[PDB]
C-alpha cells in the first residue's frame, strides 16, 4: 500500500 | 573517477563482465578492472557484485585481493581491484613439467590459510575457493579473490544458497544437501586445492553432484554414522551408495611427506566439526619451516 | 558452529560503532519524524511477512533506512522509497531468493516505477558506500541464544518479537546499539518465559550485566507492556503466528525486580 500521499 | 585510468588489456569473467589490467595514470598503479553493466540492469545491481562490495570493503588483509575503489557512473559500476598477475589454476599448469616446489606449496596454502582465516574471523564464507580464484603476485604472494559467491555469515549460521561451491571442490556437506553449512566448506576446497597443487591434478574432478560424492567416497571412504554421526540421515544421504574402503591417505597424495598428509587428512574430514578451522591450521606442524618465496615466472 | 564465535562478535562489537544511526537524526528531518519512520518500519515487517523474508533482512532494512536518513533529507513523499529501494538491498544482501525489483514497486501498490526504485537503490549505495554488513539486534541475539540452558523456542521467538519492536520506535532505541538492545531482549524473554535473568556465561561473553542493560531493558519492558496499545501492530500480527510459536501472545511481566 502506499504510506503517506 | 575513469579519467585516471587507461586500459591495457582484459583477463577474464564474468558474469559482471570483463576483468582488465589497467594502469592510472597518475600514480603508476596497475590494477583490475570488474566493469559491472547495469543500464538499469532490468534488476539494478546484482546481488552478487553487491555482496562482491560489501564484503571486500570489510576484508582487509594481504592475502585477500584488495578493493581499491568503486567507480560509480549511473551507467556502469566499475571495481578497482588490486592487479595480480596471474592465478593458480594457470601457474599449475606452467609448472605441469617443473612441478610446484614443496616451499612455494607451503606459502601457497599458508597464504590461503590466513585470508580465509581471516574471512572467517569476519563472519565471511567465501563459497567458491578455487585455483582460478586464487591471484599469486610476482612477490610470492597468493591472495583469495572473487568475492562472487561470497556471503556475510550469522552465528550459529541458518540456511544458505545451495547451488553453491564450484562442483570440484563443493563440500561433502553440500552434495548431501545439508540444511546447514559452514566455515569447513572453505577449507574442504582449500584442502582440495592443496592436494591440486601437489598432484596438479584435481582431487575430485567429478561431473555431477552424484559423481563427485562417489569420487569424494572412493578416496576417503564411504561416510558411516561412526566417521560422521548423521551422515544416514542425510536429505540426500542413499542407504544405496557403494561402500569404498579409505584409501591409505599416503596414496591419496603421494609425494605429501607426511605433515603434509596429517594436515590434508585434517582439512578433508568428513564432519564439518571435526574438520580443521584456517585458524587452527595456521598452527600445523606441515608449516613447522614456511617461508613464503617468488614463484617462478 | 563456533570458533570464530568470538572473533565474530568482537568484529561485531566494533562495527556496530562503526554502523551506528545518528542518534537525533530525527530532529534534524525537517519533513519527517519518528512517527512516519514507525510506519515505514512497520509496513517493512508486513512487507517482510509478505514475502517471507528473514528477520535478518528486516533488520537490515531499517538500518539502512536509519542510516541514509541520518545524513539525507527526504520529504514524506519519498520516505517509502527509501524504505523499498532499503528493503530491495536488505533483500540481495541476506535473501537466497530476493523479490524482484518489480514486487517492491507493487508493494507500494505503484506509489514509485521500478526505474525510481533502483535509482534509489543506487543513491543508497552510494549514501551508505556500499557498508551492507551491518550488525544487527538479530545476529547479536543468535549469538546470545547459544547460551541458554537448555535452548527454548519460546525465549528466542520472544526475543526477536522483542527486538523486532524496538526497530519502530527511534526514539529512544535508535540510542542503543544492537548488541545491548539484543541483550535487553533476550533477557527479557528469559525472564518472562522461564523465570530467567541474564546468563552470567553471556556476562563473561558481552561484559554486560543486568546493571549495563537496565537502561534499555526499562525501555524494552514499557515497549513491551505499552504494545497492544502501540499504534503499529505488524510486528504483534506477525509474532501471533505459529513459526514464532505465538509468543506476542504470552503476556508481558508486570515487574522486573532489578
Amino acid at each position: 500500500r502506499k504510506l503517506f500521499n | 573517477s575513469m579519467e585516471n585510468f587507461q586500459k591495457v588489456e582484459k583477463i577474464g569473467e564474468g558474469t559482471y563482465g570483463v576483468v582488465y589490467k589497467a594502469r592510472n595514470k597518475l600514480t603508476g598503479e596497475v590494477v583490475a578492472l570488474k566493469k559491472i553493466r547495469l543500464d538499469t540492469e532490468t534488476e539494478g545491481v546484482p546481488s552478487t557484485a553487491i555482496r562482491e562490495i560489501s564484503l571486500l570493503k570489510e576484508l582487509n588483509h594481504p592475502n585477500i585481493v584488495k578493493l581499491l575503489d568503486v567507480i560509480h557512473t549511473e551507467n556502469k559500476l566499475y571495481l578497482v581491484f588490486e592487479f595480480l598477475h596471474q592465478d593458480l589454476k594457470k601457474f599449475m599448469d606452467a609448472s605441469a613439467l617443473t612441478g610446484i616446489p614443496l616451499p612455494l606449496i607451503k606459502s601457497y596454502l599458508f597464504q590461503l590459510l590466513q585470508g580465509l582465516a581471516f574471512c572467517h574471523s569476519h563472519r565471511v564464507l567465501h563459497r567458491d575457493l578455487k585455483p582460478q580464484n586464487l591471484l599469486i603476485n610476482t612477490e610470492g604472494a597468493i591472495k583469495l579473490a572473487d568475492f562472487g559467491l561470497a556471503r556475510a555469515f550469522g552465528v550459529p549460521v541458518r540456511t544458505y544458497t545451495h547451488e553453491v561451491v564450484t562442483l570440484w571442490y563443493r563440500a561433502p556437506e553440500i552434495l548431501l544437501g545439508c540444511k546447514y553449512y559452514s566455515t569447513a566448506v572453505d577449507i574442504w576446497s582449500l584442502g582440495c586445492i592443496f592436494a591440486e597443487m601437489v598432484t596438479r591434478r584435481a582431487l575430485f574432478p567429478g561431473d555431477s553432484e552424484i559423481d563427485q560424492l562417489f569420487r569424494i567416497f572412493r578416496t576417503l571412504g564411504t561416510p558411516d554414522e561412526v566417521v560422521w554421526p548423521g551422515v544416514t540421515s542425510m536429505p540426500d544421504y542413499k542407504p544405496s551408495f557403494p561402500k569404498w574402503a579409505r584409501q591409505d591417505f599416503s596414496k591419496v597424495v603421494p609425494p605429501l611427506d607426511e605433515d603434509g598428509r596429517s594436515l590434508l587428512s585434517q582439512m578433508l574430514h568428513y564432519d564439518p566439526n571435526k574438520r580443521i578451522s584456517a585458524k587452527a591450521a595456521l598452527a600445523h606442524p606441515f608449516f613447522q619451516d614456511v617461508t613464503k618465496p617468488v614463484p617462478h615466472l | 558452529v563456533p570458533d570464530y564465535h568470538e572473533d565474530i562478535h568482537t568484529y561485531l562489537r566494533e562495527m556496530e560503532v562503526k554502523c551506528k544511526p545518528k542518534v537525533g537524526y530525527m530532529k534534524k528531518q525537517p519533513d519527517i519524524t519518528n512517527s512516519m519512520r514507525a510506519i515505514l518500519v512497520d509496513w517493512l515487517v508486513e512487507v517482510g511477512e509478505e514475502y517471507k523474508l528473514q528477520n535478518e533482512t528486516l533488520h537490515l532494512a531499517v538500518n539502512y533506512i536509519d542510516r541514509f536518513l541520518s545524513s539525507m533529507s527526504v520529504l514524506r513523499g519519498k520516505l517509502q522509497l527509501v524504505g523499498t529501494a532499503a528493503m530491495l538491498l536488505a533483500s540481495k544482501f541476506e535473501e537466497i531468493y530476493p523479490p524482484e525489483v518489480a514486487e517492491f514497486v507493487y508493494i507500494t501498490d505503484d506509489t514509485y516505477t521500478k526505474k525510481q526504485v533502483l535509482r534509489m537503490e543506487h543513491l543508497v549505495l552510494k549514501v551508505l558506500t556500499f557498508d551492507l554488513a551491518a550488525p544487527t539486534v538479530n545476529q547479536f541475539l543468535t549469538q546470545y541464544f547459544l547460551h541458554q540452558q537448555p535452548a527454548n523456542c519460546k525465549v528466542e521467538s520472544l526475543a526477536m518479537f522483542l527486538g523486532e519492536l524496538s526497530l519502530i520506535d527511534a526514539d529512544p532505541y535508535l540510542k542503543y546499539l544492537p548488541s545491548v538492545i539484543a541483550g535487553a531482549a533476550f533477557h527479557l524473554a528469559l525472564y518472562t518465559v522461564t523465570g530467567q535473568s541474564w546468563p552470567e556465561s553471556l556476562i563473561r561473553k558481552t561484559g554486560y550485566t543486568l546493571e549495563s542493560l537496565k537502561p534499555c531493558l526499562m525501555d524494552l519492558h514499557q515497549t513491551y507492556l505499552k504494545a497492544p496499545q502501540h499504534a503499529q501492530q505488524s510486528i504483534r500480527e506477525k509474532y501471533k503466528n505459529s513459526k514464532y510459536h505465538g509468543v506476542s501472545l504470552l503476556n508481558p511481566p508486570e515487574t522486573l525486580n532489578l
